[PDB]
């Protein structure tokens, strides 16, 4: 194998592991940092770190910051990977964010150039790149913004973002996309919403966010 | 004729002599239209300046306006109305009624 301890998928890739499924990856190629991740080898050429996926609302994400630092959930089915987790593995170089999402057979996306999460003394503050895709640049909203749970308001909002609106998210004030919000929940802004596609009366039934290293692109 | 109905639950929850959290939910039912904003109307109810004054929010999700400035010991009467995009308002919330 050309890499022996892979740190993300692409390299899983590389090596002739291009069927999607549950792999372990290695942050900066060391192995006790050995973690379990879901790799998306299909979506434009394969090599994707599937971090979060909502799918049939059996699993509970209106969850504290604790759960949300460490993560939660199966990965082959709904999961959060965990925020030090997502920070360890974007500062290992420049990292690409794609968000998926199905609506029966409709299908959209948005994807961004630059992707990373701050560190936890920075309460992981989203960055990101220039926009591409179909579902509309509903995240640039929420740049720069650190992460919020029910029981840590760190949103700009008199209210309490992630408890009004059932979530866990980059929140301002609060909220153009919710990803993490409740499962099939039509009521204004509680549930899982990407506004530029769908609006905020309308619960996105499958998403998957991901991310992949730029210089992929190379190769 | 309103755009909206009113905005439930509102409380006033005192943070200390001078400050008060205003907290509402969001109109039940919104007619032909969206939510842009909500107006928080106040004025004293003792003393003798009755001039009512009025607090804008910033964006429709945002459920909550903290009053600063009101006289300890005061009585205030406030009402929380919806802005819509089309113009039109909302109903007027409940009137409520400092430490
Ligand atoms: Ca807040």
């Amino acid at each position: 194998r050309v890499f022996p301890h892979p740190q993300d998928c692409a390299q899983h890739l590389m090596n002739g592991d291009t069927l999607s499924g549950v792999y372990p990856i290695f942050l900066n190629g060391e192995l006790s940092q050995k973690l379990q991740v879901y790799c998306d080898m299909t979506t434009d050429g394969g090599g994707w770190i599937v971090f979060q996926r909502r799918q049939n609302g059996q699993t509970d994400f209106f969850r504290k910051w604790a759960d949300y630092r460490v993560g939660f959930g199966n990965v082959e089915d709904e999961f959060w990977l965990g925020l030090d987790n997502i920070h360890r593995i974007t500062s290992q170089g420049r990292y690409e964010l794609r968000v998926d999402m199905r609506d029966g057979q409709e299908a959209a996306f948005a994807s961004y150039d630059r992707f990373s999460v701050e560190d936890s003394r920075n309460l992981y503050k989203l960055r990101i790149g220039s926009y591409n895709g179909t579902a509309g640049d509903s995240l640039s909203y929420h740049q720069g913004r650190p992460f919020s749970t029910e029981d840590r308001d760190n949103d700009v909002a008199v209210t309490n973002c992630a408890m009004s609106y059932k979530g866990a998210w980059w929140y301002k004030n609060c909220h153009r996309t919710n990803l993490n919000g409740k499962y099939g929940e039509s009521r204004h802004s509680q549930g899982i919403n990407w506004y530029h596609w769908k609006g905020h009366e309308f619960s996105i039934p499958f998403v998957e966010m991901k991310m992949r290293p730029y210089n992929h692109r190379l190769m | 004729s309103v755009c909206s109905s009113e905005p439930e639950n509102v409380q006033a929850d005192p943070e200390n002599y001078t400050s008060l959290l205003v907290t509402w939910e969001r109109p039940r039912v919104v007619y032909d239209t969206m939510i842009e904003k909500f107006a928080v109307l106040y004025q004293q109810l003792d003393g003798e300046d009755q001039t009512k004054h009025e607090f804008l929010t910033d964006g429709y999700q945002d459920l909550g306006a903290i009053l600063n400035n009101l006289l300890p010991n005061m009585s205030y009467v406030l009402q929380i109305v919806a802005i819509c995009t089309n113009g039109l308002y909302g109903k007027y919330s409940d009137q409520l009624i400092m430490p």
